[PDB]
RNA sequence: AAAAUUUUAGGAAUAGUUAAUAAUAAUUUAUAAUUUUGAUUAGAUUGUUUUGUUAAUGCUAUUAGAUGGGUGUGGAAAAAUAAAAAAAA
């Protein structure tokens, strides 16, 4: 928006200084990691946990918090759900969309995800596994995608996972998948205990962005 | 109510209350009930003032391999009736599906057909409306639509690429709500126009020896009422307008 | 919080309204939000006095022994029929016995066209399922010759309180696609003799004589002798 | 949002709820009874300490006689009297600022002393409540309205910034000589 | 006794020019900014944070006393580096635009003559990064979730994701003041101090410069002939000052500001702004040695055109007489309505040029003051629908809709019109609602709540 | 960079950290060890998760699933206590079984 | 309280209330004119 | 069961994130404690950072500390590179030879044109900067890296006689760039790091050799000791690794 | 009210004019021990409990409150008491954690005098520069670990002995001869 | 998230256990943590503006109220009789 072309703009301009010094490091902290409250903060790296009432020198930033959407399939016990969940990584400024991935692939704890093949998009396009960041104009401001391979085939009741609400779980299935992780058959502490959200929550029609009625 | 800072409370892994993210179906009605009304704002664009790449020639042919990293997002209008090379093709026929192109079909170009085309693969998508005959918009000259001729061989097609099972965001149409004037009420008074002297001014309002005609008398309704819509938070028909303004219910 | 009653003002607890918002008020509970409802009890509660007198059978008993006299059979549909509509119409009720099953007619409830209300429904579609009286309907809202430009799924389709009219004029086959009419103020030029308006922003209607009779009669400003 | 509903002491919206300003007092014998005007929670614990904001002052309502002043001759005076210690900072602050809420026997006091007009419950049952209609308060409205600035400075004195700066302050204000 | 820093400077002389008081700018200016300089080649840059920050040896831990190792976050300790990045030339700027403010020429001149001097001989300091604590910084959002813009349908919502509604107000599109070449920065400066001498004749004559509410809108004021000299004056100085170079740079916001001035200042016709505008183009043009391909006026300067046209046609409404309306003297509906239309021609041709509320408002209002009757109809296609607007609109209309044949048409076209209001999210203010009110005799429609009227009598 | 910074709230390892200098004093065998064995989690779990990604899905079930089971899933100043046995000792002996002691620790 | 008068639409139902609030047009006119008082 | 039921380590917000973000629309998952692993668990060091225009620049000559023969440093790192090498022969293009190890105690770039006159002024007030500066003792231990992990090398630890060598330093930084504008590296009123370079990945190499030395390597002798030596030369010097099997020396300063 | 004699009192209710409304509790109870188990065998290794016992904390005699005056408060101002201390450090057995040994003090009003206690804090020292008896500068921060509360913030005086000591490969100082005390007699010989 | 204040006449060891790594480890790494400056078990006991006596540093009272988890709802668990809190005209 503002704030990235008027940064920009001043980086770009600062660099084309011909006389400048350079900082001295002693005027220029770092960051804490001892500060009030329990919680650990991470912020920005232009930001800091002291007050700092002086605009510090425009630098690049040698690693990228790239985030990577996926689709999930969240159990919610009255059936299934497709819900949204991030990765987030720090991609070096000049990698490789194919290094990216990799990165990706190392940086996921749910066993839910990565498990084929997957391509980065942006707005629905495939990237190139083979170019920079730098070409795509990737900002960590940007939206990036990711697609896997059955993907275009969940509009079919195949793919798409099978809730025992409404489908035989069978003893096939039962010591496989996330079928057998999740113990249908109710035990006395029940079981893994996942989050249940009821029939009747989005009223007859399911969540959408345009109000139906 | 507010949306929270940040969750603290459960672990991030295990995902918990999360507003389900909502898929485009494009098997179903509700995809067209997306994409449809888009349309229109865009027809309207390109019957006002030029945009790039809506109009374009002789269809479009890429690689096998650069296919999904050029097609998808890709809107385009062609004069004829031909469909895309190596397309499945599937009739909309289904009446509900088709309603969503009502408002598009009355008062813009009328809606001849509708066509779901998918791939060989199944991993693309097409939608494909052929409209017939002039628009019931006037069009102007320095526009884009002005470079066709099935507008102003009476059919054309609206071509629009996608991926299916896709949040209705990357079927890009909200770039096009760019708003030009429709210059059609004012050429009327240019310089161009003929007609500009037979054009006579009210510069002040005319005598009046009359009031409006009183409002037929009112009819208390007899039937059960659900109360003050006021204090239910009813908006006033159900429909649009404030809370605090009554009007227009029951009283 | 977004639209308030009276603005805030604090003065009482019901000085704020029933709702205090048209919003959902907790953002983890969305139904909340404030609609327009219908007295569901009353309107299905179905009359089981009309059932009197007739012995119904059952969908799957087809016995032989089991089943009775046509005429025993043919006056227990006309009590069925009459079981259904024992309070009022449906709207699949309504559309069922249309042309195109009623696309395009205007269905307005009753509430709705008396008293500065005035509201109808101009259907789009609809899918009956495999029982009638029940389904989904999909349409143009039409409020005070104000229209809406998208359709809609038509709420409370279910409930009995349902009246329209046929006019072939409306009739679309389904083949075409049904247009949104016109409102009033923008596509068509508006018109005094053609459409005047009922209800405005600001109005609102004057005091009927008996309702004012009533409330004096009741506060002892009017006496009332037994 | 309890499970099994505490039933005696029901409240709206959840706890604590909106700051209030009620009266209470322990219940003992008539004859000495005082009670308390306090800004505090709409959900009160077991003692009512625990959530109090603010303590507006005693009230005793029993008729006094004024033994403090002079025996007076005066007609009026000689009536008894109703003692009420008021603190109307914490008052205006938590009304004003922060929007309180009020029952309505505190509300008869702070009508008798002139902090706020009298309340909805006081009922002379003398008169009725009124009647109302659309067109004739119309004509009413026509009649009599204001202009335009003329309100908009009102609503400008009243709700936000009374205290203004005239010519003369601004012109006693502005820097002199070595610096002009 | 915090010494303020060159931004807060800034800050505070711009409340000086606003206020118009000289007096304040120059103790302010005597105190603090003195010493402050430009900078030169030989001069470095944005100076580096040389500040320690402050720490203590176990020594002046241990033997001092307590006050002495007491740290409250103390400006004045860092005054020396929030200055670091040099913002003098705006100092100098609004310190012209005071002393200008404040009628006195001499002081002026020495500014600006300093301030033009400096912008051509020196090179152009780097500007500073965004502040983090004012303008915040874009934390990252998926923006999946959210209202798709169509949600209600009735209308169009605006969006998080995407601005669907069209812009309300023309924006100038230029970026922030301190991002500018230095030859940028001096016609920017021109522009400014227009801008203040615009100002200054509304706060010496605000009756005329209202629109409508007085005859004495139509007519010159005298003073504004002298006024008009001055910018001419200053126009040329720029131009003689500044050679070829200002064929690189954007003259944008300038001519928009000129256009203001003799829009407001001098009464020019819409005609006449068009006229000048492009006389002005072609100067920018031909200085220049080139090919010309003049850049074509961007959207405010056709802003600044039409409220023109507005002007031009205007009327003071509802005079005591009864009488409908008083008009300009020698005023041609025709010829107006004729060049209003092929001006809309002209940039509805463009295609670079962005269309906003307030564009379609000061159209719609030529409309209605030419009696043309079909400022329904442009309000309608081009308006109502796509933009989020006014009630000015309505107003304006209004006084259309009065102008009808028979009555009815009147309250109809008035009662559907406030059905717009109650549809569209347009809170229909308190000047429209009176309009209406005033005619109820004739028109019967009410126009306040049932409550608002109660607590009123 | 014996000094933390009074104004920054940082320690004397962070301002040393920052003028470029390392006051550390000579290691035993213990640190070296520990450390350069952690110096390299990520090498390690950077090669299992490319070269053996099954392995890892099935103990990444354990964790997810795990989550759900349990005492708490919630983290609340309950849940959330840095110290269970201590700041409740009242539930030692009769309701909670898993502590025989209240402190483990110097406070 | 909300008051629910005798003459508001009764419900007929053994699993539920016996009275739904809904009103008699009068009910809802008397109701708008004693909260146009409290307005004021 | 074995621990804290939520491990105070896993407690982590993330800021840079969005405020309604994590509540409800989706959440974001990540291995928090790579980045938060500190400067002195990664072997980070912060240099001084030139300025852009300095930065776009080739350094040529630098100022050094010479190592006398039969050093303990010199030993050792013959030592370390055995062990490495045995370990991994990948670092074999990595690492500097045994005879080419110097401190480095400033960086600069000299133009060819002005070049007699820079070496000789350089010369001259260097050898008055050290005229007083007895030999120094300093203490060699730990490695660190600058450059992304490019460049691997042995931290001068502040132990010893290193304090003499910080005022030393810093004047000669503030006659070579601020008296006579030359460009040194960094700003003249900042220290530079000392550092003894052992291993390096240049801009050519970068592309088999991989775009950071992998920390598995070095990171049993990141703590290792070198051990003491004493200096009693100083070297203003050209970058080439042809002419002597050492470093081509434009200039000497003896310290005694 | 609690000034008038018990024989003048008339209402129980209310305070006639000013003072403070008082609750008696009624503090001489002869409250008792009760004996349930033999002199011989008590079920407690350490510590026999034979009579009442005083249930106080700061209500318990004879008083010992809270002194916020020591050295420490004498040095520093601190935002909230204890956010600062100095200390020695005492042992580093757990990488970056360093152990402190401080003082606090108590006051005796009864006796009008103070005393010294000592309490241990884990400070988290990043990269290890503490040695054992360091004289430290410890600070109050984020929660590290179960037990950190604390980070050293600035050495005040180093070890330049105990680093020597270490730099020649010997522990920083040499572990003390006996441990805790026994009630053992443990004969070792030879 | 912490800091201080903590009882028993005759006094010994305590333990799902410390610290680093990390959204690891029912077998990660380590010379680990609590204690005689009185620990942990066990006894008694409702913790840091409330009383009584007294000229007074003292002595002698102060109620009551937060008792784990197991589809985890809710802003917050405080959620299974025991009000004396007007709870959407
Ligand atoms: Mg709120
Ligand atoms: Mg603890
Ligand atoms: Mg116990
Ligand atoms: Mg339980």
């Amino acid at each position: 928006g503002h704030y990235q072309q008027e940064a920009f703009e001043a980086r770009k301009r600062f660099e084309e200084s011909t006389t400048y010094p350079g900082p001295i490091r002693a005027a220029t902290p770092g960051d804490t990691r001892f500060y009030s409250g329990s919680l650990e903060s991470i912020l920005h790296d232009t930001d800091r946990h002291y007050w700092r009432a002086v605009t510090d020198d425009p630098r690049v930033q040698h690693l990228i918090p790239l985030r990577i959407r996926f689709k999930i399939f969240t159990w919610v016990t009255s059936g299934w759900e497709q819900r949204m969940q991030v990765v987030q990584i720090m991609a070096p400024k000049d990698s490789t969309i194919a290094q990216v991935k990799d990165l990706v692939i190392v940086e996921n704890q749910s066993p839910y995800l990565c498990v084929s093949s997957f391509h980065l998009a942006i707005d629905g396009k495939e990237l190139d596994p083979q170019k920079t960041l730098g070409e795509y104009g990737i900002t960590e401001q940007s939206q990036i995608d990711a697609i896997e391979q059955n993907d275009h085939l969940l509009h079919r009741d195949d793919e798409r996972p099978r809730d025992w609400t409404v489908d035989e779980i069978t003893a096939e299935d039962v010591k496989r998948s996330p079928y057998k992780e999740m113990e249908m058959q109710p035990l006395q502490n029940l079981a893994p205990r996942y989050e249940a959200r009821p029939k009747g929550y989005f009223g007859r029609t399911y969540y959408s962005g345009m109000k139906q009625s | 109510s507010r949306r929270f800072r940040y969750n603290t409370k459960f672990p991030a892994l295990v995902s918990y209350n999360k507003l389900p993210w909502e898929v485009v179906n494009h098997e179903t009605p509700q995809f067209h009930m997306h994409v449809a009304p888009h349309y229109e704002q865009l027809l309207t664009l390109a019957a006002s003032s030029p945009v790039p790449h809506i109009i374009g020639s002789k269809h479009i042919d890429v690689p096998r391999e650069h296919r999904l990293r050029l097609l998808p997002g890709m809107l385009y209008l062609l004069d004829g009736d031909t469909l895309p090379g190596e397309f499945t093709i599937n009739r909309v026929l289904d009446p509900t599906a088709l309603q969503y192109y009502g408002r598009l079909s009355s008062q813009i170009v009328t809606v001849e057909a509708v066509r779901m085309l998918v791939p060989d693969d199944l991993r693309l998508l097409c939608n494909c409306i052929t409209f017939k005959g002039p628009l019931h918009l006037p069009v102007a000259p320095y526009a884009s639509l002005a470079s066709l001729r099935g507008a102003s061989s009476n059919c054309f097609t609206l071509y629009h690429f996608v991926r299916p099972n896709r949040p209705p965001k990357e079927l890009q149409l909200e770039k096009y709500y760019i708003h030009a004037p429709c210059v059609a009420p004012l050429s009327e008074f240019a310089s161009n126009s003929d007609e500009r002297g037979n054009w006579r001014p009210r510069l002040q309002a005319p005598k009046r020896t009359r009031r409006a005609t009183p409002l037929p008398a009112y009819r208390p309704p007899q039937s059960y009422l659900m109360g003050l819509a006021e204090r239910l938070a009813v908006v006033p028909g159900g429909c649009f307008g404030r809370r605090s303004l009554m009007w227009g219910h029951w009283f | 919080r977004a639209d308030p009653l009276n603005g805030g003002s604090s003065m009482t607890l019901g000085s704020k309204g029933s709702k205090l918002s048209p919003e959902p008020h907790r953002r983890r509970m969305p139904w909340t939000a404030a609609k327009e409802y219908v007295p569901g009890v009353v309107l299905n509660a179905r009359d089981k006095m009309v059932l009197d007198g007739v012995q119904l059978l059952d969908i799957e008993s087809i016995d032989r022994a089991s089943q009775l006299d046509p005429l025993e059979v043919l006056r227990a549909v006309v009590a069925t029929r009459e079981y259904n509509i024992s309070t009022g119409k449906n709207i699949f009720q309504l559309a069922s016995q249309a042309t195109y099953n009623g696309r395009g007619q205007r269905f307005y409830r009753k509430e709705w066209q008396e008293g500065t209300y005035d509201k109808y429904v101009t259907l789009s579609a609809i899918d009956f399922d495999r029982d009638g009286n029940k389904g989904t309907a999909y349409g143009y809202i039409t409020f005070h010759g104000e229209t809406t430009t998208r359709p809609v799924q038509v709420d409370f389709a279910d409930v009995p309180g349902w009246y329209m009219d046929f006019v072939e004029e409306r009739a679309v086959p389904f083949t075409g696609i049904v247009p949104p009419p016109p409102s009033i103020g923008t596509d068509v030029p508006v018109d005094p003799h053609s459409y005047r308006l009922k209800a405005y922003p600001y109005y609102d209607a004057p005091n009927p004589p008996e309702f004012v009779e009533r409330l004096l009669k009741d506060r002892g400003v009017l006496p009332d002798t037994p | 949002a309890r499970a099994v509903i505490k039933r005696r002491s029901p409240q709206l919206w959840g706890a604590p709820g909106a700051p209030i300003i009620r009266m209470r007092g322990h219940h003992v014998v008539w004859k000495f009874q005082s009670y308390d005007l306090v800004v505090e929670h709409t959900h009160k614990r077991r003692n009512s300490d625990i959530r109090l904001l603010h303590y507006l002052g005693k009230h005793c309502p029993h008729p006094q006689k004024s033994l403090w002043s002079p025996d007076t001759p005066v007609a009026q005076d000689r009536h008894l009297f109703m003692l009420t210690t008021v603190d109307i900072d914490a008052f205006k602050y938590w009304f004003g600022v922060k929007r309180c809420r009020l029952s309505m026997k505190p509300w008869a006091l702070l009508a008798k002393a002139g902090l706020l007009p009298p309340s909805l419950t006081q009922n002379s049952k003398i008169m009725p409540k009124p009647l109302f209609d659309k067109e004739s308060l119309m004509r009413y409205y026509l009649a009599n309205r204001k202009d335009e600035d003329v309100m908009a400075r009102e609503k400008y004195l009243n709700y936000e910034n009374s205290m203004v700066k005239t010519e003369e302050e601004r012109a006693a204000e502005r820097p002199v000589a070595p610096y002009l | 006794q915090t010494w303020p820093c060159t931004a807060t400077i800034c800050a505070y002389l711009d409340v000086c020019v606003e206020a118009g008081e000289k007096t304040w700018a120059m103790e302010a200016w005597n105190r603090y900014c003195t010493e402050l300089k430009f900078l030169e080649p030989g001069e470095v840059d944005p100076k580096p944070i040389s500040r320690v920050p402050f720490s203590l040896t176990r020594e002046e831990l241990l033997y001092l006393p307590k006050w002495k190792k007491h740290f409250d976050h103390d400006p004045n300790l860092d005054v020396m580096d929030l200055n670091r990045f040099n913002r003098t030339r705006e100092v100098y700027l609004r310190m012209a635009q005071v002393m200008l403010a404040g009628g006195e020429r001499n002081a002026f001149q020495h500014f600006f003559t300093k301030l033009e001097e400096a912008m051509l001989n020196k090179p152009t300091p780097v500007p500073e990064p965004p502040n983090p604590h004012l303008v915040r910084r874009p934390r990252w959002a998926p923006y999946e979730h959210c209202k798709s813009v169509h949600h209600s349908p009735w209308r169009l919502q605006n969006n998080g994701r995407a601005l669907a509604l069209g812009p309300p107000v023309t924006i100038e599109d230029e970026m922030q003041s301190r991002f500018f070449s230095n030859d940028q920065f001096l016609v920017h400066s021109v522009k400014e101090v227009l801008r203040i001498v615009l100002q200054e004749h509304k706060r010496a004559h605000p009756t005329e410069c209202t629109r409508c509410k007085t005859e004495a809108f139509f007519y010159k004021t005298k003073d504004a002939d002298e006024t008009l000299k001055f910018c001419d004056d200053l126009i040329e100085r720029l131009f003689a000052s500044l050679g070829v170079r200002l064929s690189n740079l954007n003259t944008s916001s300038l001519l928009s500001t000129i256009l203001e001035v003799f829009r407001v200042v001098g009464k020019e016709s819409g005609a006449a702004l068009l006229q000048r505008a492009n006389e002005f183009l072609e100067r920018k043009a031909s200085l220049g040695d080139a090919e010309g391909s003049r850049e074509n006026l961007t959207a405010s300067n056709y802003l600044q055109v039409l409220s023109g046209f507005a002007d031009e046609s205007a009327f003071v409404y509802n005079t005591k007489k009864d009488g409908t309306c008083q008009y300009k003297t020698g005023f041609d509906p025709r010829t107006t309505m004729r060049h209003l239309a092929d001006v809309v021609q002209e940039i509805a041709g463009n295609p670079h040029v962005t269309w906003a509320a307030d564009m379609h408002l000061q159209v719609v209002e030529t409309m209605v003051g030419c009696g043309t009757m079909k400022a329904n109809d442009y309000f309608v296609r081009n308006v109502l629908r796509q933009f989020s607007w006014d009630s000015r609109f309505l107003e304006a209309l209004y006084v259309e809709y009065r102008r009808q044949d028979d009555v009815d048409m009147w309250a109809e076209l008035t009662k559907r019109a406030l059905v717009w209001t109650a549809r569209y999210n347009a809170p229909a203010s308190e000047r429209l609602r009176r309009l209406i009110e005033d005619d109820y005799d004739t028109i019967r429609v009410q126009t306040r709540t049932f409550r608002e009227l109660a607590v009123f009598q | 960079g014996l000094n933390g910074c009074v104004e920054t709230g940082r320690s004397r390892s962070e301002v040393a950290r920052d003028l470029g200098l390392s006051y550390t004093r000579p290691l035993h065998e213990n640190e070296k060890k520990q450390l350069s064995h952690q110096a390299v989690y990520y090498e390690r779990l950077a090669k299992f998760k490319m070269e053996q990604p099954e392995a890892a899905r099935a103990m990444e079930r354990e964790r997810f699933v795990r989550k759900f089971s349990g005492m708490f899933v919630k983290m609340d100043i309950r849940s959330g206590a840095p110290d269970f046995p201590s700041t409740y000792r009242r539930l030692l002996g009769t309701k909670v079984v898993r502590w025989a002691s209240k402190r483990h620790g110097p406070n | 309280r909300q008051i629910r008068p005798y003459y508001n639409l009764p419900s007929k139902s053994e699993h539920g209330r016996k009275m739904t609030g809904f009103l008699t047009p009068y009910r809802h006119w008397m109701w708008k004119q004693n909260e146009l008082w409290r307005n004021v | 069961e074995r621990g804290l039921y939520f491990p105070i380590n896993h407690r982590i917000v993330d800021h840079r994130i969005a405020p309604g973000v994590t509540v409800e629309e989706t959440d974001v998952q990540s291995r928090y404690r790579r980045e938060l692993r500190t400067n002195f668990a990664t072997g980070e060091t912060r240099q001084t950072i030139a300025p852009p225009w300095s930065a776009r620049e080739r350094p040529t000559h630098f100022f050094s500390l010479r190592l006398p023969s039969r050093n303990s440093v010199t030993l050792r790192v013959k030592e370390m590179h055995n062990h490495l090498l045995f370990s991994h022969q990948q670092c074999a293009p990595m690492l500097v030879s045994p005879t080419k190890l110097h401190i480095t105690l400033g960086v600069m770039t000299i133009p060819e044109n002005s070049r007699e006159e820079l070496v000789k002024n350089i010369q001259q007030s260097m050898s008055e900067t050290f005229a007083c500066v007895q030999p120094l003792q300093l203490r060699f231990r730990g490695l660190g890296t600058f450059d992304f992990g490019r460049v691997l090398f042995i931290r001068v630890v502040p132990e010893a006689d290193f304090g003499r060598l910080e005022r030393a330093v810093c004047d000669i930084r503030r006659r070579v760039g601020g008296v006579l504008g030359v460009d040194l590296k960094g700003n003249p009123h900042d220290s530079y790091v000392p550092h003894v370079t052992v291993a390096k990945i240049r801009p050519n190499q970068r592309q088999q050799l991989g775009d950071t030395i992998p920390q598995s390597l070095w990171a049993d002798y990141q703590h290792h000791d070198f051990g003491d030596v004493t200096l009693s030369t100083v070297d203003l010097c050209r970058m080439k690794g042809s002419p002597d099997g050492y470093y081509h020396t434009e200039g000497a300063v003896h310290l005694s | 009210p609690w000034w008038n004699f018990q024989t003048e009192h008339r209402q129980r209710c209310v305070l006639m004019y000013g003072g403070a409304r008082t609750k008696n509790t009624h503090n001489a109870n002869h409250r008792v021990f009760i004996k349930k188990y033999k002199r011989n065998a008590f079920p407690n290794r350490t510590r026999h409990h034979w009579a009442v016992s005083m249930t106080g904390v700061l209500s318990q005699r004879p008083r010992r409150m809270p002194w916020p005056y020591d050295l420490t408060s004498l040095i520093f101002n601190q935002p909230r008491q204890g956010s600062d201390k100095i200390g020695y450090v005492v042992g580093t057995s757990m990488l970056k954690t360093a152990v402190v040994a401080t003082n606090h003090m108590v006051y005796y009003p009864k006796f009008n005098q103070r005393v010294s206690r000592t309490k241990r804090f884990f400070a988290h020292d990043e990269d290890l520069a503490c040695v054992e008896g360091d004289l430290v500068h410890i600070k109050q921060c984020r929660k590290i670990s179960k037990y950190k509360h604390y980070y050293v913030f600035s050495i005040l005086e180093p070890n330049v002995e105990g680093r020597e000591r270490l730099k020649l490969g010997l522990k920083a100082v040499p572990p003390p001869l006996f441990g805790y005390p026994v009630s053992r007699r443990i004969v070792k010989l030879n």
